[PDB]
């Protein structure tokens, strides 16, 4: 439950729809949101592994 | 305006670079050599494109 | 409101000085792009620009 719900947060992205990024912003700055989005999933995914 | 991630009449219907582009862009003013009191109908832009 | 908006206009209206977008980038306005639009329109120096 809280793997899933962690896919909710922004870790410090506009929105946490990973959708919402790619309408809204071009790919250089896209790319910015989506590390953010990626290292807060990351840090969930090596959370629950461990 | 000839940069990445740049909008415009020139990027986008003239030149347009890849947004991961590397590279320089160098740029000076030339006015004692392009400058024609007529005009010089041989410079343009594309200015509309499907 | 109750507007079909479409932003290649505000390039034929004028060159700019400047066209910085928080949170979208140009070119993706063409999707939804407003849900509650207000324009504050006033004149300032070009030093308080930034």
């Amino acid at each position: 439950n809280t793997l899933v719900k962690q896919l909710s947060s922004k870790f410090g992205a506009i929105s946490s729809v990973l959708n919402d990024i790619l309408s809204r912003l071009d790919p250089p700055e896209a790319e910015v949101q989506i590390d953010r989005l990626i290292t807060g999933r990351l840090q969930s995914l090596q959370t629950y592994v461990t | 305006q000839i940069a990445p991630g740049q909008t415009g009449n020139i990027a986008d219907y003239n030149y347009k670079l890849p947004d991961d582009f590397t590279g320089c862009v160098i740029a000076w003013n030339s006015n004692k050599l392009d400058s024609k009191h007529s005009g010089n109908y041989d410079y343009w832009y594309r200015s509309f494109r499907k | 409101s109750n507007c079909v908006a479409d932003y290649s206009v505000l390039y034929n209206f004028a060159p700019f000085f400047a066209f910085k977008c928080y949170g979208v980038s140009p070119t993706k306005l063409n999707d939804l792009c407003f849900t509650n639009v207000y324009a504050d329109s006033f004149v300032i120096k070009g030093n308080e620009v930034s």
